[PDB]
DNA sequence: GTATTCGCTCTGCTCCTTCTCCCATCCTCTCGATATGAGATCAACTAG
DNA sequence: CTAGTTGATCTCATATCAGGAGAAGGAGCAGAGCGAATAC
RNA sequence: CAAAAUCGAGAGGA
């Protein structure tokens, strides 16, 4: 409901850009080592080591950039990372 | 979103309803709005 | 429930306003920009965290 | 005798001497007295500026014009290094001129405060070292001085250095400058240069930024839009016209013909990083402490500093034959040995420069491995040991090569003996480079001179060469022409620390003049 | 020539607004956040 | 006496709502009383 | 021969 209700943000010189949210997921709680191989993370883990029990946010964002002359493309970025949620 | 009237006894106005108003989705925080009486042409 | 949904609408809107400047810059500077750059996604995990 | 526009006369044997160049010199410079306005001198290194400001003062003191009778108590800030050359100078070509050193080597010999006192009484050249006046600025500035000369005055770039607060004391309106590099680094350097000889002309400080630093500097990136574009070259057209007057301005290339100079030649040179250096190098940048300067975490400076540390040379971990600072061990320096075996071979003097002093005793231990006769100078050499020094190296050429640091090599020595130049180190401020290769191609180079600046190719050095390009860019878009093109061989951002090793007007005139300047 | 006012002064009364200080003692624990060098002077050497 | 060296020090320069109470100061009004001033 | 910071928050005890 947030993400959806945020409006969209048209910016531009000329070129704009709204850069549109439509939908979020959320992965299960996950750690990436140094090396950054994700793996999965019990809450024992997370106590022992000093860790966070969280999980990534994702959300699908569709950007379009309508400049002139009816330029329209939508990117979308499927699986955008944003933060993540303990 | 429901209205209370209540009454402080020192205070310059007799009465003062409230309304502490706000759209059931998080869209904004609540707006409050009073609706007083002038203490005692 | 709703603690921390007024968190998260908060930080959000800050990550929309960083996302608009940097986006701005860039587009200031005549060049285009990458979402994965605007998106400075340490906003909303140290802001909850 | 040359008769100029009011009472100005010089005395014609003097005037003889004088080149066309300098003599339009002189009569810009007494114009410049008439006003009342202070100016820079903007001849190139070596076109000859010493003689022009001794011909004009000679002039004036001669012409007898109209508190002062002709000259009155003057004072020339100038570097350590030519303090005696300048001494030497003015009594070849004027020795009527009491000339007295502000100096612990001096002449003196007493308190220097009677020293000051007695030339204020004497209408004498009092000459001095920048030390002196940030030091003695109380006692200086009390004496009433007719001319504040300043010889290299670009030390004062700093707006808010102590030094530039110190000179920008003097009440006299006559303020001389002499640079032929009145720019090294940005604009704010021409602003402070321009307060110090015309308070007024462009405005306050923070007010210049906004209406021609911005306006200018930002037009000139790679990605600059096209209006930018042409605001920037309106804005560098009006800035051009604003501050005409007060530079006088001659390159080495309208002047050459008419002063019978040799040849020059600019080569540079891309080394490559020896398989040591390159490990080294590989390391260091993959080493954490450039990962937390690339985070904000850790102050830039020590990065830098290793990066051309190592580049110089492997000195970080000193590595028979292998003695700290061996030169087999850096590419440039076996460069360097087969340079100056080729030069040696072909009876040349070489002058090679170096930005840091301990490169430059590594290098002095390399000459000594080989049996050239050279002959060393930095900041540690005393100071009234050097123009003896100087003297000796133009005199004999049995010493082959002279060793420098650009911050005392450079800076109005003249070096005409040397024929060769090699530039090992690259610095951040191109002027440094500018000055230490016109070291030798100056008047009286009787040989065809040629430039080697040293560049480890895909590493520290050659983004730096790109960012002094880039300087030179925005110097040239006011200096030479406003229509510079935009520098586009790097977008100029901190990934330098990355190894990319290679392999009346009738009121129509007026109207039509703005219309243009409206259509830009 | 003295009433008579009268305007101006001179208190001086209320009355409001502003501002500024104060809030029991003692004790235990946990948890999170908070450069580099060239160059010049000068003084003590460091010897001649 | 008198030139050459050593250290300390210092300067510049490099990029990118559910307080309250009491004191102090000024505000605005109100009338008393006395100088001159008209006026009978 | 003395080794062991400060500032805010919270929970407690008499
Ligand atoms: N007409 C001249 N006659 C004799 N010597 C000249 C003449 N013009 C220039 N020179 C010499 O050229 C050299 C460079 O000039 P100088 O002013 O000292 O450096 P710069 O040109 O960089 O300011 C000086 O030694 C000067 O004596």
């Amino acid at each position: 409901r947030i993400v959806e209700d945020a409006p969209p943000i048209d910016l531009q010189a000329p070129p704009r850009y709204l850069l549109k949210f439509e939908q979020i997921y959320l992965s299960k709680p996950t750690h990436w080592e140094r090396d950054g191989a994700p793996s999965p993370m019990m809450p024992n883990e997370a106590r022992l080591r000093n860790l966070t029990y969280s999980a990534p946010l994702y959300v699908d964002i569709t950007k379009t950039v309508i400049k002139e002359g009816e330029e329209q493309l939508q990117t979308q970025h499927q699986k955008t990372f944003i933060g993540k949620i303990p | 979103n429901t209205v209370y009237v209540f009454a402080k006894k020192d205070s310059k106005y007799a009465y003062t309803g409230e309304c502490r108003s706000c759209l059931e989705n998080s869209s904004r925080p609540t707006s409050t709005i009073w609706v007083s009486m002038l203490a005692r042409a | 429930g709703p603690l921390l949904a007024f968190l998260f609408r908060g930080m959000f809107k800050n990550l929309l306003k960083e996302v608009r400047i940097y986006a701005q810059k860039f587009i200031d500077r005549g060049k285009d920009f990458n979402l994965e750059l605007a998106i400075k996604t340490r906003i909303i995990s140290d802001g909850l965290k | 005798d040359a008769e100029f526009d009011e009472g100005f006369k010089v005395p014609g044997f003097l005037f003889k001497k004088l080149f066309k160049y300098q003599q339009t010199g002189v009569r810009w410079l007494w114009e410049l007295h008439c006003q009342q306005a202070g100016g820079i001198l903007g001849d190139e290194m070596g076109l000859g500026k010493t003689i022009q400001i001794i011909a004009f003062l000679a002039g004036l003191s001669y012409s007898k014009i109209r508190r002062f009778e002709g000259l009155g108590p003057t004072v020339i800030v100038c570097p350590t290094t030519v303090m005696h050359q300048w001494v030497k100078e003015f009594h070849t070509w004027w020795p009527p001129f009491r000339v007295a050193i502000l100096h612990e080597t001096g002449s003196y010999t007493h308190k220097k405060e009677k020293l000051i006192r007695d030339v204020a009484h004497c209408h004498g050249i009092l000459i001095t070292s920048y030390s002196y006046i940030r030091l003695m600025q109380d006692d200086i500035s009390r004496y009433d001085w007719h001319y504040v000369i300043l010889d290299e005055g670009h030390k004062i770039r700093n707006p808010n250095a102590a030094v530039t607060l110190a000179c920008k004391q003097f009440r006299t309106p006559h303020r001389i400058i002499l640079s032929g590099s009145p720019m090294q680094n940005n604009l704010r350097e021409l602003w402070s240069l321009f307060d110090f000889i015309f308070p007024g002309k462009l405005g306050t400080l923070p007010v210049f930024m906004e209406q021609f630093s911005v306006p200018i500097t930002m037009g000139g990136y790679s990605n600059a839009s096209p209006v930018q574009v042409k605001t920037a070259y309106k804005c560098a057209c009006v800035l051009r016209d604003t501050i005409n007057p007060y530079l006088l301005r001659r390159m080495k290339s309208d002047v050459k013909m008419s002063l019978s100079l040799p040849d020059k030649n600019e080569q540079v040179l891309f080394c490559r990083l020896t398989d040591e250096q390159h490990k080294v190098y590989q390391n260091f940048v993959d080493s954490k402490e450039v990962y937390r300067i690339l985070n904000g975490e850790m102050q830039i400076f020590s990065g830098l500093i290793a990066l051309r540390k190592i580049c110089n040379h492997p000195d970080l971990f000193s590595g028979e034959e292998d003695q700290f600072g061996y030169w087999k061990r850096s590419g440039k320096m076996i460069v360097v040995e087969s340079l100056l075996k080729i030069w040696h071979k072909q009876g040349q003097r070489v002058l090679l420069f170096s930005q840091s002093r301990q490169m430059l005793d590594i290098l002095e231990v390399f000459l000594r491995a080989q049996k050239y006769t050279y002959l060393k100078m930095d900041g540690t050499t005393t100071i009234a040991s050097r123009q003896p020094l100087i003297t000796r190296y133009n005199e004999d050429t049995s010493i082959f090569v002279f060793l420098l640091t650009t911050r005392v090599g450079g800076l109005g020595v003249n070096l005409t003996g040397a024929n060769r130049v090699v530039i090992y180190d690259p610095d951040w401020n191109p002027s440094t480079d500018t000055q230490a290769r016109e070291r030798a191609w100056r008047i009286g180079q009787k040989k065809q001179v040629t430039v080697y600046r040293l560049l480890t190719a895909g590493t520290i050095e050659e983004k730096i060469y790109h960012r002094q390009i880039f300087k030179q860019f925005l110097t040239n878009r006011v200096l030479k022409d406003p229509k510079q093109r935009r520098f586009f061989k790097s977008n100029d951002l901190y990934e330098l620390f990355t190894l990319t090793s290679p392999d009346p007007l009738a009121s129509s005139s007026l109207l039509a003049k703005m219309r243009a300047r409206n259509h830009l």
